[PDB]
């Protein structure tokens, strides 16, 4: 026999451990694998990927779902008047937990990056108008009107040019630690805000459609980042 | 910010509890001292949501059998937990003679030694398991139900001709290593209604995450 | 989608559109010569170089439009408020980033603009006799930004016909949203005050007037993010 | 005379009178293996190294001694009680540094040292039959220290005639003042707690007795000043 202290940690099973135990069927060979179209191999590639922003998270109503998907935009709205405004939250609740970007947050504690979201005006082609795009970073509010919103980095995006425009947010980071009620998660604290602004009336022609409406579309850029597993998920499995 | 914890293996991993037989000296549940358990990944309730994340996965799996009594407390009793390779019968007595086949892999152990664990290789005879089968396997409804991912059964016991003297818990971890993945699809966001098919509540839908006020309303 | 990450903040702005430098430079630090000589200014690359995303101002089918000045909307909120406030001299080039949410269905046009010492003239009283420099609410809108009284001449005299002499973006909604515009510094000093004089103002009107069939979220959120390129301060109190 | 400026402090020490450094090792960061592998700890060269000079304590002609808790005794008060309050794991070496402000007219020395894992022992109820463990008073008293009650047996049935065995250093009155102690990271593991886990204790004792004829300043004051060399930390809260 060869000499042998135990430290401690002996006879002790960590969930998290991963060494190892012998095979239950030892020369069983598990049929090859083939090779299956498009494999994953790290979440983050999902997270590139542009989903719906239900940026007009309001009606809740059962059969309106389908509306949450899109704001509008119309002849009743005057120069300067405020569209829509939401935050670069990523994670926390809101009008991100619609993308697959947010969803797959909610499965991690703390993260870093840049984000994209993009805008789709969906309207009549012979539809024609500016609407202003604004993103106010961490701390200054929502800009009181739109002139003060145009002072800072904002991107005037024109649909009788180009359908559709997309504005790239330069870093959020839920990193900076909190402790609400008692759920003493990461919160952002670093909201961005988001603000998209009539720049001139809704214009068309006689013959077309006086509302219009705009998809939005996010997801994170290359550099994003994703730190610690919370498998925090309200549906859960049940006994049928 | 290393790019690590992002991969499929680092989202996968982690014993998980998906099982917990019970053998109490007396009374309704499992009243001859043993119980069949079908290996479920889905024992641990999060875990469906995750893995239906993608339509097809192959991986294997560290099963850990931590066993005790109701209180917490350790005995020495003994115990033989069996597996059952999807393909053969289980037991359905105290000594049916399936514990007694030797290509049904056993592992005895006494609740003195520490929690018992063991390795099952990617059964499946496809080339990986699928959440999703749109169609029947070529009276009864027998849709969306994929036969071939059955990973086995593991058939838990107190060892001996006589009942146990105390009573047993016996609680399963499994923890999913060498994962591969593929076709990512849409992650649930109405609550689940069976184990079996993706039904879910034809009224009670509600939005796939909080709402507010107005658009304008931050 | 490509989300910048440039501090403990993390927008996720389109990959790349098209950004409008202004006056042609990119904002930079200094050569080696300035308003001080034997006090060499330190220069904040630390949390005074991150995102800021000002509360996001809501578009109606009404709105005059709204102004921001520079370097005042910042000295509030944020460290770079901090700088700002116990710093006595200060030079810093900018890089504003406004969007817009708004769906295909609705339509619209923003001109968005730098605009040099923009110095506001209010009504004069009402029909034009009272010498009254506008309040210090017009001065200096803090980080909320100001509405215009009268678009068409910016209120101060000046027609908005030609406003886009300026370092200037368009956010027409059927063809964008997000627009943006790298300012540099612009002053008569090397190093001014960060405190009393606003190097200049960001418009932002509404030309082609916000609008939507009914029905649609009204209000379209205009969202303008902002980021300090090349701080720079010299003597603290 | 000469003032040593490590920060936005500056202590007037001594030019460079006798240092004993710890166990003869200069604390230091770490290798490449630690209580975290994928996780790069960030080490504090910021605000978290600079001067520390807690609340000068009185010696009387009567004071039993005192003693601190590191790492407590910092996680109070200073930016290096920022980190030691929002992180998880910690690592740091220090250098302590007591001065003895007196007058050539008085007389007394103390022994001045550093043990690791300090575990005090009360009373034990009064005569000792009581499992009382210590306060939570005894175990960290914050950046003012705390009195011995037993100076002989420091507190925990040990006697203070061999505490010499330990990084020590002697102030003796008519012959010096001003001791120093570098003392690195002592433990049984690379990364351990920087709130619960205190890794070790400062005393300082009145061997030879304070005294002076009557007439002079009777209390002597002691003033500590540390400097955390080497922070590190890793996962914030």
């Amino acid at each position: 026999g060869f000499p042998t202290e135990l430290k401690p940690g002996t006879n002790q099973f960590l969930t998290t451990d991963d060494g190892v135990s012998a095979p239950i069927l030892p020369n069983f060979y598990p049929t090859p694998c083939i090779h299956i179209p498009g494999e994953v191999r790290n979440l983050l590639e999902l997270c590139q990927v542009e989903t719906i922003l239900e940026v007009n998270n309001v009606p809740t109503n059962a059969t309106s779902l389908m509306e949450r998907l899109r704001f509008p935009v119309s002849a009743q709205a005057g120069k300067g008047e405020l569209c829509a405004v939401f935050r670069a939250d990523p994670g926390r609740s809101g009008p991100w937990q619609s993308t697959l970007l947010g969803q797959l947050c909610g499965y991690y504690t703390q993260w870093s990056g840049s984000l994209e979201v993009t805008f789709m005006f969906t309207g009549s082609f012979m539809a024609t108008g500016k609407m202003l795009i604004a993103y106010t970073p961490p701390g200054g509010p929502l800009p009181k009107d739109r002139a003060t919103a145009m002072l800072g980095t904002h991107v005037i995006w024109d649909f009788g040019l180009q359908s559709s425009v997309t504005l790239v947010i330069p870093w959020i980071s839920n990193t900076h630690y909190r402790a609400h009620a008692r759920d003493g998660v990461f919160d952002y604290y670093t909201t961005g805000l988001v603000s998209i602004w009539y720049q001139t009336n809704y214009v068309v022609p006689i013959g077309a459609p006086n509302t219009a409406y705009i998809i939005a579309l996010a997801a994170a850029q290359k550099n994003f980042t994703m730190k610690l597993c919370k498998d925090a998920s309200d549906i859960l499995q049940t006994g049928t | 910010h290393s790019t690590a914890e992002t991969t499929l293996d680092s989202f996968f991993s982690r014993a998980g509890l998906v099982g917990e037989i019970d053998l109490p000296l007396e009374g309704t549940t499992n009243p001859n001292g043993y119980a069949n358990w079908d290996i479920d990944i889905t024992g641990y309730a999060q875990m469906r949501r995750k893995v239906e994340l993608f339509t097809y996965m192959r991986f294997d799996a560290e099963f850990t059998f931590v066993a005790c009594t109701p209180t917490g407390g350790v005995v020495p009793q003994l115990l033989q937990y069996m597996f059952v390779p999807p393909g053969a019968p289980k037991p359905d007595s105290r000594e049916s003679l399936a514990w007694q086949t030797a290509t049904n892999p056993s592992v005895f152990v006494k609740l003195s030694d520490p929690p018992a664990q063991v390795s099952v290789p990617f059964m499946s005879p496809a080339s990986a398991y699928q959440w999703f089968y749109d169609g029947y396997p070529t009276k009864d409804l027998e849709y969306g139900a994929c036969p071939n991912n059955m990973m086995g059964t593991f058939s838990v016991r107190t060892v001996g001709t006589s009942k146990s003297k105390y009573p047993l818990v016996v609680r399963i971890y499994m923890r999913m290593k060498h994962v591969r993945a593929w076709i990512p699809r849409p992650m649930r966001n109405q609550n689940y209604l069976f184990k079996a098919n993706p039904n879910y509540a034809g009224n009670s839908i509600k939005p796939t995450g909080a709402s507010r006020t107005a658009i304008t309303t931050l | 989608v490509a989300q910048l990450t440039i501090g403990n903040s993390t927008i996720t702005t389109q990959e790349a559109a098209n950004i409008i430098v202004g006056y042609g430079e990119w904002p930079s630090y200094c050569s080696d010569s300035d308003a001080t000589a034997v006090d060499k200014p330190t220069r904040p690359d630390v949390s005074v170089n991150r995102f800021y995303t000002l509360d996001t101002k809501l578009w109606e089918k009404s709105s005059k439009g709204w102004y921001w000045k520079f370097p005042d909307v910042l000295t509030e909120t944020g460290v770079f408020g901090q700088n700002a406030q116990f710093h006595y001299l200060y030079r810093s080039g900018f890089c504003i980033h406004v969007q817009c949410n708004a769906s295909k269905f609705h339509q619209g046009a923003l001109l968005v603009a730098i605009l040099p010492e923009y110095v506001i003239g209010t009504v004069a009283g009402g029909t034009g006799t009272e010498d009254s420099h506008p309040p210090y609410k017009q001065t200096q809108p803090g980080a909320d930004g100001f509405e215009l009284q009268h678009p068409y001449v910016l209120d101060a005299g000046i027609p908005i016909s030609q406003l886009t002499v300026c370092p200037h973006q368009w956010i027409n909604l059927r063809t964008n949203n997000c627009a943006t515009i790298i300012v540099p510094y612009i002053n008569a000093l090397p190093f001014d005050s960060a405190l009393n004089h606003c190097n200049f103002g960001l418009l932002v009107v509404p030309i082609s007037p916000l609008d939507y069939d009914q029905g649609a979220t009204p209000v379209i959120p205009i969202t303008i993010t902002l980021a300090p390129m090349c701080s720079e301060f010299a003597g603290l109190r």
